This record gives structure tokens, C-alpha cells and sequence, in this order.
RNA sequence: AGAAACUUGGAUUUCUAACCUGAAAAAUCACUUUCGGGGACCGUGCUUGGCGGGUA
RNA sequence: GACAAGGGUUCCUGGGGAAGGGUCGUCCGCCCAGGGAAAGUCGGGACCUAAGGUGAGGCCGAACGGCGCAGCCGAUGGACAGCAGGUCAAGAUUCCUGCACCGAUCAUGUGGAGUGAUGGAGGGACGCAUUACGCUAUCCAAUGCCAAGCUAUGGCUAUGCUGGUUGGUACGCUCAAGGGCGAUCGGGUCAGAAAAUCUACCGGUCACAUGCCUCAGACGUAUCGGGAGCUUCCUCGGAAGCGAAGUUGGAAACGCGACGGUGCCAAGAAAAGCUUCUAAACGUUGAAACAUGAUUGCCCGUACCGCAAACCGACACAGGUGUCCGAGUGUCAAUGCACUAAGGCGCGCGAGAGAACCCUCGUUAAGGAACUUUGCAAUCUCACCCCGUAACUUCGGAAGAAGGGGUCCCCACGCUUCGCGUGGGGCGCAGUGAAUAGGCCCAGGCGACUGUUUACCAAAAUCACAGCACUCUGCCAACACGAACAGUGGACGUAUAGGGUGUGACGCCUGCCCGGUGCCGGAAGGUCAAGUGGAGCGGUGCAAGCUGCGAAAUGAAGCCCCGGUGAACGGCGGCUAAGGUAGCGAAAUUCCUUGUCGGGUAAGUUCCGACCUGCACGAAAGGCGUAACGAUCUGGGCGC
RNA sequence: GGACCGAACCGGUGCCUGCUGAAACAGUCUCGGAUGAGUUGUGUUUAGGAGUGAAAAGCUAACCGAACCUGGAGAUAGCUAG
């Protein structure tokens, strides 16, 4: 499931790209779109922060539903299922009871026109937006809150998953897509399922010109600069003496977090 | 082969202009410097 | 050597007004507040020692 | 030819002639003086918002200062009412002429009541490629029309020749492709802060073609212009009057109908004007809105140069400079090439001479790369039809492989026209008759590929690239800018994400060595600062006391110590921790070297293939292959 | 369609010519790209150990292994000139 090209080009040969037919033809929606992409490949002050940003197609911001949490109690039709440019991670329209719309993440394996519903006295259907107390143990969930409240942050890339382990109380434990294990408030809402358009790991970009439409910038090594440019740089010949990043440091396992209050409220973090 | 210098009104307005050296104090001391040596209208504006 | 009290310190723990932080009619800030979560931690101020071609 | 930028009177007239002008100069973009520049409708402003700037309050900060919401500024974009002609020496959608339109204020009447926001709704609100229908600009033909006259060289006596052949407006039961369309009743409060007769959702009803609505544009009638020319004056050459015709056939936009259709993924501003709703307020005798008359129309820009002698280049400089129009004939097409129209120019020293030599060209006997570092350079090839076309391959390609043929004029016949096929005939050395137009092939090294780079000696085998791997980061993320508990980037992102690093399509693969170093983990022991501790030692005082010094014990991270770790830094040898698994090897690596054999050549220090004796290959500083690609580098061959 | 040929346009491959130039980087010829990682206008933002950079120590107003201007400043000059 998953275009690919005869190679009638050098570049075609390897390029795919992702299917779209589920995905509803149909304009972003006015009002629920405050666009203003306004691409920025820098830094507060002028200077490049993250290297390497770059224009690529301009893009407009669908305002997503990250809490779901004044509509409690309201079902909600599907309205349909859309591209998003920024997201990785196809969104869907609702038309709420009370008539105004609004977006939300895909869950992997809804359909056009099903209902959906909010707020704790909701099964814990596809798509639903429960809070982690009332989530059966083992269940498969995506789009949670770090806060009761705040929205979610942990679980929104395509094929995301975050399984439910156990229940402390006031908290309840949960595997992230990393891996690591985390105590979590149990008043924290989270939806039903895995995150949709699960095989986007799989579209390989063909050529330079793709990674450019996604605004990634051609990424200089090291070991082509200069010594006044970087570590590694420099030397006749091609080659680099104690591995370092671009100023300096490990980039084998030099352990990056602090000393946090976070770093009590999760279980064996690694891998 | 074109050359260092590009004329534009508005460039030189505002880079230079009189509103321009007035608004950072070092610009307010070229305009104290070239009043001291009384230049005829160091100042780019309107000359 | 056994009890009470004044306790003063250390560690486990737990709590909530300091402090951090988030949603709500008022987008940065202030407010009430429901509240929510964190929480004497972090941040920061002074001092101790280690690392420190990133720089000089 | 018309503009923007930029320049600044360079424009027009009348004068001038020192200097500028590469010579001259009576001339000039030079000197002097005088004049010229006209806007309710074109562009901007009294309208709007983007990036960005700025910012009361607010968040930071040795000072100065840095941030930052609303708000405000800011066109390169949104919105918005006029067209056709005439004409100063010199302006013109600005003035004059003919007609038109837009808002405002007021007056007469109709109307007859509701108007309806700093707030809601909707809408303005958008991409790329390709494409059907109709049409205009606009261009072409003619024995269509109109006007002028002549013609002669040999002929034509006009069915020859030259020129011209419609723009605006208004009406029109005339033709007309294309294009836009739901209407409504009610329900839910949980939706737009509240409200709402507006919008969103839900449902009852027709929502077939249709049916409305729309005119691009055409035809017609009228009308205001224009119109080839003609008439007279003429102060050197201008002025004023009059004015025919307007056919039929064909071609055609990137413009118009438009906000059409279809497909695609990388998923294509905002805000006001605008249309709906109400709050509040006034009003419900005197409202909205309509019509007719009137008065009203502010500020800035308009000259001239504007692919260049008027702008950037010190120059009247062979350079550079964003947009728009840019006719004709021929030629598959075209903005190409050749000639040419309108229009613009002959480049501000000139004349002779026809030596050496130097530049840019034309031809060349016989030979044909013998030249040379090298076929460097310059030939050869050349367009469009037709036939034909290899190893190898990722099955797309290599491919315009290679190679061969045709190409002009006339007649007849056929056909899907312009045009083409067929048959016959003619002419020249020659028929893409001139101009624009690939030389090809075999075989290697390197990089897969398109791309990128040393502005001004390097375009590459360099960078990047898709793909691969390690590692980091749980979100106020890691990392990065930063006076800083500010703010910001990462990112309005969330492990299918983001940072860092090395590798570098694809295929088969990626070995041995954890001793040293880095990293990750361990933790019995050794060690380790300040601080807590205060044994004891000393000064001074008669004393109380005041005072200098200071030991054990205890006290973190860190290092010693232990284990792991290689797409971590690394190592894989000498007549240590290990010592090269596959692959390749005299190589972009080979010193001895022109290694030895073979191929190619008459002859081969180069190049191909083998061997291995690898001075000093080898597996993601990747090993070995690989079709295709290449202004890459190397050796051969054909052609010239 | 980071496909082909090829004008505009962007570029700068090889030779010659120019070398007190027509020009402080050019001309003729030839050559690369030419729907894309494309070309270009206006507005605007980032700068000195600082910015930028498909990476040359390139570029940062005609000579950048650390710009220009002013200032310390008559730096210091075991060196050369006079
Ligand atoms: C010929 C081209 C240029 O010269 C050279 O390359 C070289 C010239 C000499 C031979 C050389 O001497 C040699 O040095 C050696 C170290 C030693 C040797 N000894 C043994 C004698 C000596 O012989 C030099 C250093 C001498 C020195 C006076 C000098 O520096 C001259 C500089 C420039 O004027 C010259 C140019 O003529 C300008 O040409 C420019 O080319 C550009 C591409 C153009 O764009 C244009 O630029 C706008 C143009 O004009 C600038
Ligand atoms: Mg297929
Ligand atoms: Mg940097
Ligand atoms: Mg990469
Ligand atoms: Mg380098
Ligand atoms: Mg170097
Ligand atoms: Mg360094
Ligand atoms: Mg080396
Ligand atoms: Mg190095
Ligand atoms: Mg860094
Ligand atoms: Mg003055
Ligand atoms: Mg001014
Ligand atoms: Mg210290
Ligand atoms: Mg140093
Ligand atoms: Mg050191
Ligand atoms: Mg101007
Ligand atoms: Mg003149
Ligand atoms: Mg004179
Ligand atoms: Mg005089
Ligand atoms: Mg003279
Ligand atoms: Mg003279
Ligand atoms: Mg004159
Ligand atoms: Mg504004
Ligand atoms: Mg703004
Ligand atoms: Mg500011
Ligand atoms: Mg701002
Ligand atoms: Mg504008
Ligand atoms: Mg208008
Ligand atoms: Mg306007
Ligand atoms: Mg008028
Ligand atoms: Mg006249
Ligand atoms: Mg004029
Ligand atoms: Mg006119
Ligand atoms: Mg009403
Ligand atoms: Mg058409
Ligand atoms: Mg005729
Ligand atoms: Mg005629
Ligand atoms: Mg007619
Ligand atoms: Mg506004
Ligand atoms: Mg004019
Ligand atoms: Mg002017
Ligand atoms: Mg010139
Ligand atoms: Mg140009
Ligand atoms: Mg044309
Ligand atoms: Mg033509
Ligand atoms: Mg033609
Ligand atoms: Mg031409
Ligand atoms: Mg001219
Ligand atoms: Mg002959
Ligand atoms: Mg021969
Ligand atoms: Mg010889
Ligand atoms: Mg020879
Ligand atoms: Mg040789
Ligand atoms: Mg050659
Ligand atoms: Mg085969
Ligand atoms: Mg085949
Ligand atoms: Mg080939
Ligand atoms: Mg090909
Ligand atoms: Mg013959
Ligand atoms: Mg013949
Ligand atoms: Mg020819
Ligand atoms: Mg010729
Ligand atoms: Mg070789
Ligand atoms: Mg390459
Ligand atoms: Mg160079
Ligand atoms: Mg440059
Ligand atoms: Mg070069
Ligand atoms: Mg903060
Ligand atoms: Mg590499
Ligand atoms: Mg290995
Ligand atoms: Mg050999
Ligand atoms: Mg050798
Ligand atoms: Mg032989
Ligand atoms: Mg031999
Ligand atoms: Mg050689
Ligand atoms: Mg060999
Ligand atoms: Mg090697
Ligand atoms: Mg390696
Ligand atoms: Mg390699
Ligand atoms: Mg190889
Ligand atoms: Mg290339
Ligand atoms: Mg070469
Ligand atoms: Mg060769
Ligand atoms: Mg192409
Ligand atoms: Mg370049
Ligand atoms: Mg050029
Ligand atoms: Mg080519
Ligand atoms: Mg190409
Ligand atoms: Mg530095
Ligand atoms: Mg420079
Ligand atoms: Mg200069
Ligand atoms: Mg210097
Ligand atoms: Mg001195
Ligand atoms: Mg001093
Ligand atoms: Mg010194």
C-alpha cells in the first residue's frame, strides 16, 4: 500500500510514495486553519540555531485538538480524513453535536462517519478520549497528556502506540513508543489506539530534490570542513582523532540528561 | 560585472538617515561628532 | 541502666500556604478563582573540589 | 517601442563656441536666458494587512541597553469610479471635444417605516502540470469594395501596379460557446463570550436533464470619432477646410469567457473593503432605499534619459541593469536562422599605400597525425522523412547506437487540407542548393545518478545527494543564540520525532584484536576539598579572660580498581591484545621498475590482460562488483 | 518526469585574443543547465573571533587564516636606510 515508478528516471527507480486514497479530497477548512506557516530557519536574535532548516513547500497550520477536554460527554461524527503538511499523521474533522468543528489526530484504523465522544463515562472505543484511570490495563493508546490538562505531547507520530502496565495509585504506568517506562497522573486524558498511517516509516525519498520539498537543507559533514570550521576538519587526506560533535563533545553515549525532578517519575528509562 | 554601488532611495534612507542616526545613541554621536567638526550636513538626510 | 520534657542535628517518608507550572471568561502580564500537577525538589545567590583546546 | 529603479532640467525655443567632445566643429547630453511639467477616475496618501520594525502595560539586564501581548508602522501583495479622439516648439486616461462613471452634502417627490456596531457569520482566501469548447487582439489571400494616377525598357494597357478597408457609446424579442447557482420548515443547547431573524450540525420537502442567472464575443440600427488622400496659403516649409470603402475566405494568444475539466503531492498568506445578525442607541407623524436637480471633488508623482552618451562602471567605457509589447516572407514548429516593415542607426579622427611581422578569415597538389606532452587546434558530422541498429542491462535503457536511402521544378491521378502519396517528365557539379543545426566507435581508472564549489590561474576523482549504521534526547527534550531564573530556535514538532557523527544509488557482503584511550555500567577496597570536630602546642595578663597554631574521626563528585564496549579513537609485525575472513593486488597504493609473460604496434618507459615477490591493499576514513550518467581522467580504432 | 534537443535566462568548459585592456576578470568561437536541489524583482533579517558557507579558510562593498574607520599611538623595531 505504497506508490512506486517504473524507472523511466534514474530517480524513480527507488523513489515511493505514500498512498492517499483514503484521505478525503477536501480544503484544510476555513477558521480552523490560522496558517501562518511563516517558515523560520533561524534564531530569535538573527543567528542559526538548528542547522540546516530550509524552505520547502509553504505550508498552513491546522489547529489540532490536543485535549478534547470541554466536549465531554458530546458524540461527534467523523466528518472526514485529511492530509495535514506538518503533522506525519493524518488528522480527522469532526462535527460535533453542538455543531462546530474541529480537528483531531487519526487513530489508525477509523473510519469516515463513525462516532466518537469525550470525557470519563466514555467506553474505551477506537478514537474515544478517556482519562488513564479509566483505561483497561494493557490497552493501546496514543494522543496523552504529561498533565491533567496541557494537552497531549507523548504519544502523536504515525504508528504511535503507548501501552498501558499497571496502576499506582493517583498514577499509572505506561511503556512510550521509546520504550522507557513512565509513571503518569491518571487524571492525564489519552485516546484509544495506536496513531494512524502506520507504514509512513516505509516511503523512501528518491532523490535530493524530496528531502528539499520537506525543508531539510544539505547537511555538511565535519570531516569535509576546515579546522577553524569543526573538530574533525581538516588533515590532508580524509579521516578524525577522539570522535566528537561540532563543538565539542561526545556523540557515543555521552548521557544527556540532568539530575531533574522528572528523573524520579519513571521506571528503567533505557532503550 | 555589476558593480559595488546599486542607488535605492529608500536603502540610503534608511541606513544613514537622520531618523536612523538619531535612534541609537552611537549614531547620535556621529551627529555630535560631524556638528563638531561642522560638516555641511553630515547626516545623509535631505543633505 | 528504665520514663517524661526542652531539643538540636542526620537519613526514609509524606504533606502544603513558599516557589515552578497548566487549562478557564480576558492570547505576553495581572487577576480571581475551579482548580490541576510538581514541590522544599528545581532555579537562582555565595563558597568547595573535578572535568574543561570550547576559548584565551 | 512602453515602463519601474536611478539620474536631476539633461526636455523645447533663441542664442554661444573658452573649456568637456579622443580630430574638427558653424554642432552637442557642453555655456547663457526664457518657456514646458495640469488628474475625483492612472501609481501612492487621507484604506488594509506579510516578513520585518516598533511597542503603554509587562519580562530581563554593571551602565548605555535586550525582550515582549494588544496595538501601531511596513508593498513586493489585497481593495478601488473613464473610455474615444484632438492637439503646444516642448504635457496629456491630467488640457480641449463627445459621451460615462464614483462617493459626499443638500432640495423635490416615491416610500412608507426601521437603522442596524470597536462583537458573531460568511466571503475576500490562492498550489503545480496538463487540457476540451467559444472568442478577441492580431496576421494572411483575393478578379470584394474605395482612391490615385501612370504607364513606355521586349511585353502588360488591367482581372497590371501602389495605398486603404474601422474605434467608443447606446438601443436591439438577433446569434452565441462558455461560466455561477440550491430553496425552504423546524430541533438541539451542549456550538459561535451573551444575544441573533445571521452561521455551524441534525432532521421533514423538491433538490433527474432540467430549471433558472450570466454575457465573452458576434450581427444590426444609430451615433461620436477615425480614415487613404484631396483643396487652398505658404514667411522654406508648415497651417486650416473637406473625406471614399469599410467585402468574402482563412490563421491565432500566454489575452477574454472563468473562480471551467482532469491528474498530482511536496498540500499551496493576512487583514480591510464586501454580504448577512444582533447588543447598545435613536426611531417608531418626520425611517431605509430609489429617482431627479444641484454644489462638491484635498495632498503627492507626471518634463527628459531610461539595454543607455542622460542609471552602476573615475570616461560620450564592447561590461552590468527587473517587467511589458516586439509585424512580414521562407523553413515540420519557434521569440531559431536568413532577408526585411514600422522605427532606429553607420558606433565623433581622416586620407593614402598594398613591405617584413601580428590578428581574424577563404582555398589548397601528393600524403593523412608522420605534429605533439595530448589530434591542442581546425576539418570532417550536421535539419527533417524513411529503412536499419550491437555487446551489456537495474529491462527503463544504452540509441540519434552503428549503417544505408530520400530531399529540386513541372504535369496527371489519388487522399484527411496547409499539405502528402503515387506515376511520368525537366534541369544543374550540386536540390535542408544560401543561413541555422551531432563525427563516430572499442576499452579502462574515479565517482552511482541530476545537482554544488575555489567572485579574479583549480569544476574535479571535491562538497552535497537518496539509502545505511551508531549514539543522544520523555518535552521547560537533547542541542544551539543569549547581559539573563528574560526571550527565542528546536517546534505551535513528540521516538514512524528531533540533534550529532561517519558512510554515500543498487548487488554480494562487512573478518581477527577490549592491552592503551573515550564511552557505558559496577562498586569490597585505596585516594580526595571546603565544612563539622577540636585532642593538644604557644603568646600576653597577677586574674578573670583575650588570643596564634593545630591532630585524630568524619567529609562529595572525581581518579586508582573491576566488567563490557569496533559502521568508538584505534591496531592486524620482526631474517605486545592480537596478528588479515571474503574480496582485490606492480593498483589514483609498487620503492627495486620500463618487474615477468602475453595483447595491441613495423617499433609500446604509457595502456589491456594474467601472475604474484602487496617496499608500505582490504572490508560503512567501508571491500569487491555494477547498467545509466560525465565540458571527468587514461589507451586504442575508424572518418577528416 | 531532480527525462531528452534547444532560444530566452542562469553558467563559465577548451583555445585564441586581450596584458600601460574596450574591461582592475572581458571578447569572438566552443561548451554546461534549461519544470527544477530552477531563474529574478521588491521589502527585510544575520558581522568581526562574529555572520554566513551542497565546504574553497570561500564570501562578509574591486588583495579576508580573521573587514573597514577612528582611536591607544610618535605602539615596539638587538633590523635597513638617512
Ligand atoms: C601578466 C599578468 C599579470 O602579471 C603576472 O601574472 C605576473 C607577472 C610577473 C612575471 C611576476 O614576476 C615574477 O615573480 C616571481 C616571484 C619571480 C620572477 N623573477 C625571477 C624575475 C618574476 O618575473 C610578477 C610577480 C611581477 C610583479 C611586477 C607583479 O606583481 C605584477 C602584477 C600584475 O601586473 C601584472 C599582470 O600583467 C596583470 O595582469 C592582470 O591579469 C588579470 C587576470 C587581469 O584581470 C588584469 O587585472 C585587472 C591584469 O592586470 C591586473
Ligand atoms: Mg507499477
Ligand atoms: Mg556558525
Ligand atoms: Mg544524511
Ligand atoms: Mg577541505
Ligand atoms: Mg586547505
Ligand atoms: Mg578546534
Ligand atoms: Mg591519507
Ligand atoms: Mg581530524
Ligand atoms: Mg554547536
Ligand atoms: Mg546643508
Ligand atoms: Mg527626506
Ligand atoms: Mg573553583
Ligand atoms: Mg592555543
Ligand atoms: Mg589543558
Ligand atoms: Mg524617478
Ligand atoms: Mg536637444
Ligand atoms: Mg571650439
Ligand atoms: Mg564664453
Ligand atoms: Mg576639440
Ligand atoms: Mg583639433
Ligand atoms: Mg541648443
Ligand atoms: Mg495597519
Ligand atoms: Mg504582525
Ligand atoms: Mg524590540
Ligand atoms: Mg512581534
Ligand atoms: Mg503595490
Ligand atoms: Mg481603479
Ligand atoms: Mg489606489
Ligand atoms: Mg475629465
Ligand atoms: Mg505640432
Ligand atoms: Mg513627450
Ligand atoms: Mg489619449
Ligand atoms: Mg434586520
Ligand atoms: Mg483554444
Ligand atoms: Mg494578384
Ligand atoms: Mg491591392
Ligand atoms: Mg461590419
Ligand atoms: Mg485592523
Ligand atoms: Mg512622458
Ligand atoms: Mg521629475
Ligand atoms: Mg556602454
Ligand atoms: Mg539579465
Ligand atoms: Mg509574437
Ligand atoms: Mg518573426
Ligand atoms: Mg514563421
Ligand atoms: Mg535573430
Ligand atoms: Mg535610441
Ligand atoms: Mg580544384
Ligand atoms: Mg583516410
Ligand atoms: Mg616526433
Ligand atoms: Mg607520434
Ligand atoms: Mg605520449
Ligand atoms: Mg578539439
Ligand atoms: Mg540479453
Ligand atoms: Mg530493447
Ligand atoms: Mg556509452
Ligand atoms: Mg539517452
Ligand atoms: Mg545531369
Ligand atoms: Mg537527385
Ligand atoms: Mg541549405
Ligand atoms: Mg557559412
Ligand atoms: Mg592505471
Ligand atoms: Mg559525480
Ligand atoms: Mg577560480
Ligand atoms: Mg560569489
Ligand atoms: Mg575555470
Ligand atoms: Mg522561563
Ligand atoms: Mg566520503
Ligand atoms: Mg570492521
Ligand atoms: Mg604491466
Ligand atoms: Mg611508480
Ligand atoms: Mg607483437
Ligand atoms: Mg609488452
Ligand atoms: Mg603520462
Ligand atoms: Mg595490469
Ligand atoms: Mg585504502
Ligand atoms: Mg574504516
Ligand atoms: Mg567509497
Ligand atoms: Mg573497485
Ligand atoms: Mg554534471
Ligand atoms: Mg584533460
Ligand atoms: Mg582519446
Ligand atoms: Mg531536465
Ligand atoms: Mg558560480
Ligand atoms: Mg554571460
Ligand atoms: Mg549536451
Ligand atoms: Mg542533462
Ligand atoms: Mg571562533
Ligand atoms: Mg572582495
Ligand atoms: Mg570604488
Ligand atoms: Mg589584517
Ligand atoms: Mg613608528
Ligand atoms: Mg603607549
Ligand atoms: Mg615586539
Amino acid at each position: 500500500a505504497v506508490k512506486k515508478y517504473r524507472p523511466y528516471t534514474p530517480s524513480r527507480r527507488q523513489m515511493t510514495t505514500a498512498d492517499f486514497s483514503g484521505l478525503t479530497k477536501k480544503r484544510p477548512e476555513k477558521a480552523l486553519t490560522e496558517a501562518l506557516p511563516k517558515t523560520g530557519g533561524r534564531n530569535n536574535r538573527g543567528r542559526i540555531t538548528s542547522r540546516f532548516i530550509g524552505g520547502g513547500h509553504k505550508r498552513l497550520y491546522r489547529i489540532i485538538d490536543f485535549k478534547r477536554r470541554d466536549k465531554s460527554g458530546v458524540n461527534a461524527k467523523v466528518a472526514a480524513i485529511e492530509y495535514d503538511p506538518n503533522r506525519s499523521a493524518r488528522i480527522a474533522l469532526l462535527h460535533y453535536a453542538d455543531g462546530e468543528k474541529r480537528y483531531i489526530l487519526a487513530p489508525e484504523g477509523l473510519t469516515v462517519g463513525a462516532t466518537v465522544n469525550a470525557g470519563p463515562e466514555a467506553e474505551p472505543k477506537l478514537g474515544n478520549a478517556l482519562p488513564l484511570r479509566f483505561v483497561p490495563v494493557g490497552a493501546v493508546v496514543h494522543a496523552l497528556e504529561l498533565v491533567p490538562g496541557k494537552g497531549a505531547q507523548l504519544a502523536r507520530s504515525a504508528g504511535t502506540s503507548v501501552q498501558v502496565q499497571g496502576k499506582e495509585s493517583d498514577y499509572v504506568i505506561v511503556r512510550l513508543p521509546s520504550g522507557e517506562l513512565r509513571r503518569v497522573h491518571s487524571e492525564c486524558y489519552a485516546t484509544i489506539g495506536a496513531v494512524g498511517n502506520a507504514e509512513h516509516k516505509n516511503i523512501v525519498l528518491g532523490k535530493a530534490g524530496r528531502s528539499r520539498w520537506l525543508g531539510r537543507k544539505p547537511h555538511q559533514r565535519g570531516s569535509a570542513m576546515n579546522p577553524v570550521d569543526h573538530p574533525h576538519g581538516g588533515g590532508e587526506g580524509r579521516t578524525g582523532a577522539g570522535r566528537v560533535p561540532v563543538t565539542p563533545w561526545g556523540k557515543p553515549t555521552k548521557g544527556l540528561k540532568t539530575r531533574r525532578k522528572r528523573k524520579t517519575s519513571d521506571r528503567f528509562i533505557v532503550t | 560585472m555589476k558593480r559595488t554601488y546599486q542607488p535605492n532611495n529608500r536603502k540610503r534612507a534608511k541606513t544613514h538617515g537622520f531618523r536612523a542616526r538619531m535612534k541609537t545613541k552611537s549614531g547620535r554621536n556621529i551627529l555630535a561628532r560631524r556638528r563638531a567638526k561642522g560638516r555641511h550636513q553630515l547626516t545623509v538626510s535631505d543633505e
